[PDB]
């Protein structure tokens, strides 16, 4: 399944429109992994937004000791 | 203030057989006699190239989760428009990254970087929106909200001043901060010999590639610098003496490029290690280490990306 | 070791053969080609070891800084010694390296509460001496910043510096005085 | 990793069948070398005749100076080194530097299939210093159950695994699948996850255009 990437041409891998963490690094944002071998754009990480407000603080209420 | 630190250099590879010989069976047969010199060099340049993508990952990828700034910006009197991502342009580039970026063959190939300049700028926006909205907390454990007018006042109680000073003079501190970020665009625009530190790494690599390509035009003591002519106008037994002069000569030029690159890759690894330490101890916390992070007592620092 | 088996342009890769089957004046021409190549091969190994020894000296120098600042004291440098707030670190040897087991306190179970810069009682603005003013919907309390230990606001845990006008966000609540009940 | 004339893995070996009457003693050219897995229960296939000078390797003896009418066995067929007078048999014959080298292994396990799938390496049997040229060869046989398969050896690079007693137990042809080329680069029979550089792709030229000017006035 020929795919043209900025780092070359990758034959043998199918583009998947999804995104996931990088497994084998092909180059220019494209990585590949065993799904078949799938070539997907790398995902930098989860997306979370802290609430943020003029009057709100969050104070931890327990701890974890971690070696 | 501003500290420009180099983190990565262009990842280039030279195929030794094509550089030393060049589409000639006669040269390739002579070259195999020398040994593994040709395959030792290709591994060195692959080592410099992989490490040039661990240097970029360590400085920027310190945030597992991408944080996002609140839709309405009410940070208490503080304006961070010149550091926060602006949607009209590359959409990942704030008013100062765009200013920064703008101010900045034969057997030779330049491999492309793994984290494209957009992904390097979604990492900087996570670190900036996490710090304005959480503080030192994002990079320690879980991320916990704190009003910005009160993240400072805990960063002013680490330099020894008391909380009353910020709350009583919050409008002056806000106007002093907003005005100072504004001059940083004039300073890094109208007059920057600052971007020189990043530029010398681009210039020094290019002068070294230019020297390698020129050495392909030097005899080294043979009749000619062109492999086709030596072979075409000479008998096969006596051309081998002349090719062996070129092969010993051209191989010496490639060994000097690889050693000089191994020495200059190491200097970029030390700059990438200080930049990773400055991201973790200065953007992700407040430092009491004198002058590690600016001249003065330290309140906060903000990461911004650059060409390399 | 495997570059001692390359001709480097000579008739043979073995010195005894060149010397025995060629006349002494000619052999020196063939022997010299081996000497020049087997010397370039030693010079490359030494130069790569000299560059690789420096990468190890830098890791040996970072490991010594981690032993002194992380094993023999607590470090406030962020991420130098583990992700979290450092409590202690323990040194354990490995073949040709050291492994450090970094204990760290990572905060957890966050809860969200409303907070104010200062609290106004008797026309004075009381600011927290060490802690954050927090509210459980109806009541105002002073808590330490890194764990939730709600405590009543009193003269002991608050300092007075000013009037209700300057701070933006002052909430109005009653700051207790321990002496008045006793008096 | 050894570079020599070896039979490429997964190749097409011409199969000659003596069954009706089918006679197969034809022109098979020894272009570089010739693998020859004769399999015969009745021992009908007994000899090979090589030629440009004939390096006959008859059942009786190797003599260096067309069928054998052997029946139940007349042997007077012809068109000087001499040697000791004399299932699957997998002979490999090569003629390098004037020495005719033959390597052979007879596998006791019989072939239910036409050729079994296993790695059996061939131990050297004999080397003769003939100092001659061989361009074509032909088998010599007593049709019966006669099956001789001839596949020509080609220049190739193979990575061969030697066990603990020196016996080649596995090999990887290094010009076949992309994975086989990668295994040779890493010098291992097992790869790990990653992108590994294997070689270089160069678009090769097609023609040879030579263009000089229109040209003006010739010689008077």
């Amino acid at each position: 399944n020929v795919f043209q990437t900025r780092a070359g041409c990758l034959i043998g891998a199918e583009h998947v429109n999804n995104s996931y963490e990088c497994d084998i690094p092909i180059g220019a944002g494209i990585c590949a992994s065993y799904q078949s071998i799938i070539a997907y754009t790398m995902s930098l990480g989860a997306e979370n937004s802290v609430a943020y407000s003029n009057n709100s603080i969050a104070i931890p209420t327990n701890f974890t000791i971690s070696v | 203030t501003t500290e420009i630190l180099p983190v990565s250099m262009t990842k280039t590879s030279v195929d030794c057989t094509m550089y030393i010989c060049g589409d000639s069976t006669e040269c390739s047969n002579l070259l195999l006699q020398y040994g593994s010199f040709c395959t030792q060099l290709n591994r060195a340049l692959t080592g410099i190239a992989v490490e040039q993508d661990k240097n970029t990952q360590e400085v920027f990828a310190q945030v597992k989760q991408i944080y996002k700034t609140p839709p309405i910006k009410d940070f208490g009197g503080f304006n961070f428009s010149q550091i926060l991502p602006d949607p009209s342009k590359p959409s990942k580039r704030s008013f100062i990254e765009d200013l920064l970026f703008n101010k900045v063959f034969n057997g030779l190939t330049v491999l492309p970087p793994l984290l494209t300049d957009e992904m390097i700028a979604q990492y900087t926006s996570a670190l900036l929106a996490g710090t304005i909205t959480s503080g030192w907390t994002f990079g320690a454990g879980a991320a916990l909200q704190i009003p910005f007018a009160m993240q400072m006042a805990y960063r002013f109680n680490g330099i020894g001043v008391t909380q009353n000073v910020l709350y009583e003079n919050q409008k002056l501190i806000a106007n002093q901060f907003n005005s100072a970020i504004g001059k940083i665009q004039d300073s890094l625009s109208s007059t920057a010999s600052a971007l020189g530190k990043l530029q010398d790494v681009v210039n020094q690599n290019a002068q070294a590639l230019n020297t390698l390509v020129k050495q392909l035009s030097s005899n080294f003591g043979a009749i000619s610098s062109v492999l086709n002519d030596i072979l075409s106008r000479l008998d096969p037994p006596e051309a081998e003496v002349q090719i062996d002069r070129l092969i010993t000569g051209r191989l010496q030029s490639l060994q000097t490029y690889v050693t000089q690159q191994l020495i200059r890759a190491a200097e970029i690894r030390a700059s990438a290690n200080l930049a990773a330490t400055k991201m973790s101890e200065c953007v992700l916390g407040q430092s009491k280490r004198v002058d590690f992070c600016g001249k003065g007592y330290h309140l906060m620092s903000f990461p911004q990306s650059a060409p390399h | 070791v495997k570059q001692l088996s390359s001709n480097f342009g000579a008739i043979s890769s073995v010195l005894n053969d060149i010397l025995s089957r060629l006349d002494p004046p000619e052999a020196e021409v063939q022997i010299d080609r081996l000497i020049t190549g087997r010397l370039q091969s030693l010079q490359t190994y030494v130069t790569q070891q000299l560059i690789r020894a420096a990468e190890i000296r830098a890791s040996a120098n970072l490991a010594a800084t981690k032993m002194s600042e992380c094993v023999l004291g607590q470090s406030k440098r962020v991420d130098f010694c583990g992700k979290g707030y450092h409590l202690m670190s323990f040194p354990q040897s490995a073949p040709h390296g050291v492994v450090f087991l970094h204990v760290t306190y990572v905060p957890a179970q966050e809860k969200n509460f409303t907070t104010a810069p200062a609290i106004c009682h008797d026309g004075k603005a009381h600011f927290p001496r060490e802690g954050v003013f927090v509210s459980n919907g109806t009541h105002w309390f002073v808590t330490q910043r890194n764990f939730y230990e709600p405590q009543i606001i009193t003269t002991d845990n608050t300092f007075v510096s000013g009037n209700c006008d300057v701070v933006i966000g002052i909430v109005n609540n009653t700051v207790y005085d321990p002496l008045q009940p006793e008096l | 990793s050894t570079q020599d004339l070896f039979l490429p893995f997964f190749s097409n070996v011409t199969w000659f069948h003596a069954i009706t009457k089918r006679f197969d003693n034809p022109v098979l050219p020894f272009n570089d070398g010739v693998y020859f897995a004769s399999t015969e229960k009745s021992n009908i296939i007994r000899g090979w005749i090589f030629g440009t000078l004939l390096i006959v390797n008859n059942a009786t003896n190797v003599v260096i100076k067309p069928f054998l009418g052997v029946y139940y066995w007349m042997e007077s067929e012809f068109r000087e080194y001499v040697s000791q007078p004399f299932n699957l048999r997998e002979f490999v014959f090569k003629n390098i530097d004037g020495y005719f080298k033959i390597y052979s292994k007879h596998t006791p396990i019989n072939l239910v299939r036409d050729l079994p799938q296993g790695f059996s390496a061939l131990e050297p049997l004999v080397d003769l210093p003939i100092g001659i040229n061989i361009t074509r060869f032909q088998t010599l046989l007593a049709a019966g159950a006669a099956a001789y398969y001839v596949g020509y050896l080609q220049p190739r690079t193979f990575l061969l695994k030697y066990n603990e007693n020196g016996t080649i137990t596995d090999a990887v042809d290094c010009a076949l699948d992309p994975l086989s080329e990668t295994k040779c680069t890493l010098k291992s029979f097992t790869v790990e996850k990653g992108i590994y550089q294997t070689s270089n792709f160069r678009v090769q030229p097609t023609e040879s255009i030579v263009r000089f000017p229109n040209i003006t006035n010739l010689c008077p």
